[PDB]
């Protein structure tokens, strides 16, 4: 009767309120029958869930079924809710009846909010689960009503104020999640909803150090939501997770044994931080994280860092991919009093692998934009009278080098040979000049370098070391890129000349550490769905980590594939492996150079024998000798 | 048979209380070193809080000597580096030697800190 | 449920070994909380409940994948949520294992509403087993306790079901017709002693299907025991000379443990044994002789009164009138002529029928071969009523 609308003139009330007494009747005996005067079954359930369904058909009566709810009487067993059970024995006719009219319903539950806080909080959240569980035919209500329970924040209010029950403040935090979780993302311009007053409760629940950190870690995951705003909010947002970065996170390092109750509360929230930010790819995301990482030598979760980095870069959205590159850039770049390590660590472990994993199939973006303003700085030139700006000059010098090298190794070749933009900005501005003007001035800047003698530099000698090595991989990385098709690879990285001390090998390789050597080495998991949402190469070992050994055996198999012995590195290195004149230490690393190339040097097996023969046979090496490089 | 059967709060609770010392001393000052290499604004009063407490623990301790030896040390350091700003905080609330009797106690007027803070060139065309 | 029902180096046991875990949660029970300070009863019916959830909610419809089948079921044996299929599967199983038994009186109340809605999906998802299979637990849970002595409202939706499904059950393939056949005899039936005439082709497919299925046999075999020792003696007697006749068929190294034997018994025999329910068809056919005893010898007549030759003797009459396919077998000088047809009839029944697969292999090798020969033979004899004894089975094959 109710499908065809005879319900009332069919059944009517009598001179009474303009409520339905039958609907009224049937509500209060559906209320009061399973209340105790008990038993339950499923048909009997069957039947009463049918009977409100019915009380609800009549009319509006959702005023009264709200006042239900909130009743606040107590039904005695051996004393829990009284008013809860009615609730949770049917759950979901009452949820489609207050989602059936909205505006009202959550206008009148939210309006007891202070007096009955675990029953609003129960029937807000059953509602808003039940609007995520039927969003495949209406995502319509579920906007509505996060919306309308938006547009009355200022109600349950308490919730989250200051010194209230450190269990309604995640209590409002879980019921917030969902809140966006349902709605677009929307909740951030021109007050969609309540932009003030409920970024205020972010902000509060993520500002005072009375809360905990596990609580927080529930709150960043809002993070993804909040992201993208603008220079006020987002400079108050980036503050207060500024104070909660130094008021609760290790200062430098671990400095916390696994299994402490600080430890684990860190990586939690540390990861949370980092899932976070590889769901929104939001670049002062980016300075907290590396800056937190690139602080210690080697952070505990450097793996996943790299794997998050590895996401993040991989997403598309390319101009927010070019934001990332530029944000960890310039906070590398600036000239803020950082130390050398950690300033080298910001391009080490960070920007590269940004730089890897994406930069654009034909990259212009990030490095037009940084090639006349690293040139500039290779250009540099050093003042060794002071220990700090020269350590810094070498660290800024290396991790151009760095880059370049990963440029180069990664852009393709035309879009750096030919009359291009990405070039032509070092001389003469954008015009056509002759073309290849930056490949020959890093070239010559580059081979400068790993070739300056050192006689006279006894001040920085393992960074000068780095910073020659880092230049070396910047000049095989665009050597493989120049032209590279005649005798190339032989005027540079190799062929130098010690009329005026110009050495490759010999700078680039220690030459006073003592290698070791040991003598070994679907409509059911869319139910997974509803229940989350209303719960919440080679052997590494010691002389291939030498940062130019795996660069230089793919530049020797690259040379193998690009045209007695060659001229001077098939020579060169025999000539500096044969005589033991030349320090071990060079020997040993042209030794493991033609292991790991052996390949290479199958077909100049005659020329190949004696070096290595007479490296492994004489007794020069150390120890009980070098057992399992002989 | 006889003989075989028959964080903040954690650091702020450590510059309390140590039950040894000179160790908090130099973990505070390895403390206080990254945060001056660092340039946040928060880190800055952090380290203005950390002095604070140090010069208090040292007036209710009874001691004078490690708070003259740090106040040199971190002297120096601001005159060596760029710790411009540091500097300026510091002279903000004003922190200076004992300026009673360069001794532990007395009942005179600090004025110290008035005295003392008011070829290869052709292998290149040959593409 | 929702996840142990899913789960479809190292290494993921799927849901065999959920079981005992859930059949002590509720059977297996008062042995484990006596120490400590009912909940068999709230975990049966939370099992109950759940499991009648995941069938409202799965959407085990199939749908058509890219000829003209006449099985119903067919290229759509495809369903559209195949991760929701196999959370069926893993459901069905697991509901067998912990539904044969604890229905001593918990099953009880949930007879009517399982069946209803059992009977209301398999209705609409006809060709979908394991509906079958919860149909068959719960009738078996209801025949374990007594449930039918005459309520009446699931008695007549399962007589029409067992009626409607008997019907529709003659066009249904191997899974879904054991399943379907399993239904239909287990069914109490001595109380359905009604309409006894319907329910004979489900006996006699369940037993012309076993002899190669064995749980099928098994199902047949308590089923004519039941029909036998409860219906009424004067009803359930012409229905042996149809009911027996076709269970005449069924008439006809080093390992740890040896290596632990060979070096004396110290210990690793103990050990090797530690460490280490399909039945017998063997057993099959001593429980067949045991109640074709049982059973007296007024009855057992009927086991061989099928008709002494009905059409065993097309496989023992002689294919043709008189021999074709004279083939001269070339030894270095002689020569001699043997003839194919002799072996024809046992070549191309061992082709079909053969449950070994190298001799079903060389079987239908040497019908190839047979086959050329004889069509090559009438090139250069008329034979045909030959090929009208081989089409038949080149088509079957």
């Amino acid at each position: 009767l109710h499908r065809a609308g005879l319900l009332h003139n069919i059944l009517p009330s009598q001179s009474t309120d303009l409520h339905h007494s039958v609907g009224t009747e049937l509500l209060s005996l559906v209320y009061k029958g399973i209340a105790p005067g008990p038993s339950l079954d499923l048909s009997c359930k069957q039947l009463a869930s049918g009977l409100l369904e019915l009380a609800f058909a009549f009319g509006g009566l959702c005023e009264r079924l709200v006042s239900l709810l909130l009743n606040p009487a107590v039904l005695s067993t051996a004393h829990f809710s009284h008013g809860e059970y009615f609730y949770s024995l049917f759950s979901e006719t009452i949820n489609t009846e207050l989602l059936k009219n909205l505006d009202l319903a959550v206008l009148e539950l939210m309006q007891s909010s202070v007096d009955n806080t675990k029953m609003v909080s129960a029937v807000l959240n059953g509602m808003l689960d039940q609007s995520f569980r039927e969003r495949a035919n209406q995502k319509h209500q579920g906007l509505k009503l996060a919306t309308t329970i938006l547009q009355h924040w200022k109600k349950c209010d308490s919730w989250w104020a200051k010194d209230s029950p450190l269990e309604t403040k995640m209590a409002v935090l879980a019921l917030l999640a969902k809140i966006l979780q349902i709605d677009s993302s929307v909740s951030f311009n021109t007050s969609h909803g309540s932009f003030p007053e409920v970024f205020t409760t972010y902000i509060s629940l993520l500002a005072d150090t009375k809360l905990d950190l596990h609580l927080k870690g529930q709150a960043v995951t809002l993070l993804p939501f909040f992201t993208s705003l603008t220079g006020g909010s987002l400079e108050e947002l980036r503050r207060v997770l500024e104070q909660l970065i130094v008021a609760h996170f290790p200062m430098q390092s671990r400095e916390f044994p696994p299994g402490t109750p600080r430890f684990n509360n860190y990586v939690d929230c540390m990861k949370k931080f980092l899932d976070a930010l590889e769901l929104s790819q939001s670049p002062m995301l980016l300075e907290l994280m590396t800056e937190v990482l690139c602080r210690e030598q080697q952070h505990v979760m450097e793996e996943l860092f790299q794997s998050s980095f590895r996401r993040i870069a991989r997403r598309g959205s390319c101009v927010t991919q070019v934001g990332l590159l530029e944000s960890v850039y310039e906070m590398f770049r600036k000239d803020d009093p950082r130390l050398s390590f950690t300033r080298q660590s910001f391009v080490d472990r960070s920007l590269l692998t940004l730089l890897w994993h994406c930069s654009l199939d034909a990259l212009r973006e990030f490095f037009s934009t940084i090639v006349v303003d690293a040139i500039d700085v290779l250009k540099s030139r050093f003042t060794k009278l002071n220990e700090s700006t020269f350590d810094t000059q070498i660290t800024k010098k290396m991790g151009y080098y760095k880059i370049l090298d990963v440029m180069y190794s990664r852009l393709p070749k035309d879009d750096v040979h030919a009359k291009e933009s990405k070039i032509n900005q070092v001389f003469h501005g954008s015009c056509i000049t002759e073309g290849n003007e930056l490949t020959k001035t890093l070239i010559k800047l580059c081979y400068d370098a790993f070739t300056e003698n050192m006689a006279g530099e006894n001040q920085l000698l393992e960074r000068r070391r780095l910073y020659h090595c880092a230049a070396y991989n910047c000049a095989i990385s665009v050597i493989c890129c120049v032209f590279n098709e005649l005798k190339f690879y032989q005027g540079f990285l190799f062929s130098e000349k010690p009329e005026k001390n110009l050495l490759i090998f010999e700078n680039l390789i220690d030459l006073k550490r003592r290698y070791n050597f040991p003598v070994e080495v679907s409509t059911l998991s869319e139910e997974m769905s509803q229940f989350d949402f209303s719960t919440g190469e080679l052997e590494m070992d010691e002389l291939n980590r030498h940062e130019c050994m795996a660069p230089l055996t793919a530049l020797v198999k690259h040379m193998h594939r690009s045209l007695r012995d060659l001229p001077s590195w098939m020579k060169f290195l025999h000539g500096k492996l044969g005589n033991p004149i030349v320090p071990l230490n060079i020997r040993l690393f042209l030794a493991k150079l033609v292991i790991n190339t052996e390949e290479v040097f199958r077909p100049y097996a005659k020329h190949w024998l004696s070096p290595l023969l007479q490296l492994a046979a004489s007794e020069n090496n150390g120890g009980e000798g070098i057992h399992y490089m002989v | 048979a006889q003989e075989i059967f028959q964080a903040e709060n954690f650091r702020v609770l450590v510059k309390q209380k140590k039950a040894s010392f000179e160790e908090a001393s130099n973990q505070l000052i390895n403390h206080i070193e990254q945060f001056l290499d660092t340039n946040e604004t928060p880190y800055f009063m952090k380290s203005i809080d950390c002095i604070r407490a140090f010069r208090e623990e040292a007036i209710k301790f009874s001691e004078e000597q490690r708070f003259n030896n740090f106040l040199k040390a971190l002297q120096e350091k601001v005159e060596i580096k760029q710790l411009n700003h540091f500097w300026e905080i510091v002279v903000q609330d004003g922190i200076t030697l004992i300026t009673k009797e360069e001794a532990s106690g007395s009942s005179v007027t600090a004025e110290e800190a008035k005295k003392f803070l008011a070829d290869v060139d052709d292998l290149l065309d040959m593409i | 449920l929702i996840r142990i029902c899913s789960k479809p180096k190292w290494k993921v046991p799927t849901y065999k070994d959920y079981v005992d875990l859930f059949r002590h949660l509720l059977s297996s029970d008062q042995m484990m909380d006596s120490i400590l300070a009912s909940l068999n009863h709230l975990l049966y019916d939370e099992f109950v409940k759940s499991v009648l959830k995941i069938v409202e909610k799965l959407d085990l419809t199939l749908e058509i994948q890219t000829m003209i089948p006449t099985s119903d079921p067919a290229a759509n044996l495809h369903p559209a949520k195949p991760k929701d299929f196999s959370a069926f599967i893993n459901l069905v199983e697991f509901c067998r294992e912990i539904l044969p038994e604890k229905q001593a009186e918990f099953f009880e109340p949930w007879v009517y509403s399982f069946s209803y809605e059992l009977i209301l999906q398999s209705t609409r998802l006809p060709l979908i087993s394991g509906f079958y299979k919860l149909l068959s637990i719960t009738v078996r849970n209801a025949k374990k306790i007594k449930y039918f002595e005459g309520k009446y409202s699931c008695f007549a939706l399962f007589v029409k079901f067992g009626k409607e499904v008997a019907v529709k059950m003659k066009q249904y393939k191997d899974e879904l017709l054991a399943s379907c056949l399993t239904f239909l005899l287990s069914l109490p039936h001595n109380i359905i002693e009604l309409d006894v005439r319907a329910y004979v082709p489900a006996l006699q497919m369940a037993f012309k299907l076993g002899l190669s299925y064995t749980p099928l046999a098994e199902v047949g075999l308590n089923a004519l025991e039941e029909w036998s020792i409860y219906i009424d003696r004067h009803v359930m007697q012409p229905y042996y000379k149809d009911i027996l006749p076709c269970l005449d068929g069924y008439l006809k190294e080093v390992s740890a443990l040896s290596r632990a034997a060979q070096k004396g018994f110290n210990k690793v025999v103990l050990k090797h044994l530690k460490k280490t329910e399909a039945i017998s068809l063997e057993e099959i056919r001593i429980r067949v002789v045991q109640m074709l005893g049982s059973l007296g010898g007024q009855i057992n007549k009927n086991l061989l009164t099928v008709t002494s030759s009905d059409e065993m003797m097309k496989s023992y009459v002689a294919w043709d009138r008189e021999k074709r396919l004279s083939f001269a077998v070339p030894f270095r000088e002689m020569k001699p002529v043997i003839f194919l047809d002799v072996f024809l009839p046992r070549v191309t029944e061992l082709a079909l029928t053969a449950s070994d697969r190298q001799t079903k292999v060389a079987a239908c090798e040497l019908l190839h071969s047979m086959v050329m020969f004889m069509l090559g033979k009438a090139t250069q004899p008329p034979m045909y009523q030959l090929y009208k004894r081989t089409f038949p089975v080149l088509l079957r094959l």
